[PDB]
């Protein structure tokens, strides 16, 4: 079982910056992309953004334009995500995903999933 | 903005009878870039199927994808009691990927 | 007298290929003047292995293959026998016990300007670890799974090229260290590059 651990819960002033860290270990975290989805309490999850660690590509949902940036770090084998001016409704656990896979050509599906990163925007 | 309407959530399924969950593509999409990963009630989810190709990793093969184009189904010929969880059908084909409609499945 | 083939000319130009379209400039029948590049040179990281940089003119090799590259400073050390990293594994690799010189010099100036240059891409996410000296020119959406997608990206199907995102105000190890891998070739063919 591959460990995808993340930073503990964060409390941040609404309208500020956040830095969700997701460290992937046990497998080559250079040939695997990363995917971020937000799950609030009771409503099904959706994108935050997904990146390709090696290919230098980053995307995100049309509702997260110029307010979500997902940055990689090969040195520490981690995926970082920044939500700028996050709305007060953004209180939710911020997940990270990737294919548990090794080798240049590696597995396709999203086997491994992060433990989640509860993020709260409280006064 | 792809929308994947499904079989109604909170659909009653129990061991001893065949269970089936389904979400239909807005437009018939490539089958091999789908996948239904279930989120346990208070945990992170885990992949089960994609395009009906693989089995349910870490789960008995009673789970199995099916269908073509829009209508994909996951058949559980004999449901099992541990699977009280919320499935949703991942869509990782075209750039936009849809991830929320509430395709909950309960047991007993 | 002798002559001088344009080694020092290909060494300096506005545009050196990329990490994957790295040039293959064969040279023959010329007194390649290495004194300029080792005797009196401002070219950092002049680490040559296979033959000592001194008295290199005394050596004749059969085919000098000057290489052209633009690689981030950290990856400069990745140009070596095997080593590791995206260089020499998913890119131009140097065979074990390879003979040649590696001249890597900082190039924050000389065509390295604001914004990641359109050229000077990576080349990563290929099927295998590549073989030494083999050019990787063909670009195709790289397969990261079982299903072969039909020519358009998405998840998996990664584009195997990535732009070197450097600005002229990067750190020390991020500025592109334009490097040339002068690939000697001592084989059973007549030696051509000799002379002082």
């Amino acid at each position: 079982q591959m460990q995808l651990v993340q930073s503990g819960p964060e409390v941040k002033k609404p309208g500020t910056s956040v830095k969700v860290s997701c460290k992937a270990s046990g497998f080559t975290f250079t040939s695997s992309a990363v995917q971020w989805v937000r799950q609030a309490r009771g409503q099904r999850l959706e994108w935050i953004g997904w990146i390709v660690v090696g290919s230098g590509n980053t995307d995100y949902a049309q509702q997260f334009q110029e307010r979500v940036t997902i940055t990689r770090d090969m040195s520490t084998s981690t995926a970082y995500m920044e939500l700028s001016s996050l709305g007060s409704e953004d209180t939710a656990v911020y997940y990270c995903a990737a294919p548990n896979c090794s080798g240049g050509s590696c597995y396709d599906g999203f086997d491994l999933w992060g433990q989640g990163t509860m993020v709260t925007v409280s006064s | 903005e792809i929308v994947l309407t499904q079989s109604p959530g909170t659909l009653s399924l129990s061991p001893g009878e065949r269970a089936t969950l389904s979400c239909r593509g807005s437009q018939s999409v490539r089958s091999s870039y789908l996948g239904w990963y279930q989120q346990k009630p208070g945990q992170a989810p885990r992949l089960l199927i994609y395009g009906a190709s693989s089995r349910a990793t870490g789960i008995p093969d009673r789970f199995s994808g099916s269908g073509s184009g829009t209508d994909f189904t996951l058949t559980i010929s004999r449901l099992e009691p541990e699977d009280f969880a919320v499935y949703y059908c991942q869509q990782y084909g075209s750039s936009p990927w849809t991830f929320g409609q509430g395709t909950k499945v309960e047991i007993k | 007298i002798t002559n001088l083939c344009p080694f020092g000319e290909v060494f300096n130009a506005t545009r050196f290929a990329s990490v994957y379209a790295w040039n293959r400039k064969r040279i023959s029948n010329c007194v390649a003047d290495y004194s300029v590049l080792y005797n009196s040179a401002s070219f950092s990281t002049f680490k040559c292995y296979g033959v000592s940089p001194t008295k290199l003119n005394d050596l004749c090799f059969t085919n000098v293959y000057a290489d052209s590259f633009v690689i981030r400073g950290d990856e400069v050390r990745q140009i070596a026998p095997g080593q590791t990293g995206k260089i020499a594994d998913y890119n131009y690799k140097l065979p074990d016990d390879f003979t040649g010189c590696v001249i890597a010099w900082n190039s924050n100036n000389l065509d390295s300007k604001v914004g990641g240059n359109y050229n000077y891409l990576y080349r990563l996410f290929r099927k295998s670890n590549l073989k030494p000296f083999e050019r990787d020119i063909s670009t195709e959406i790289y397969q990261a799974g079982s299903t072969p997608c039909n020519g358009v990206e998405g998840f998996n199907c990664y584009f195997p090229l990535q732009s070197y995102g450097f600005q002229p105000t990067n750190g020390v190890g991020y500025q592109p260290y334009r490097v040339v891998v002068l690939s000697f070739e001592l084989l059973h063919a007549p030696a051509t590059v000799c002379g002082p």
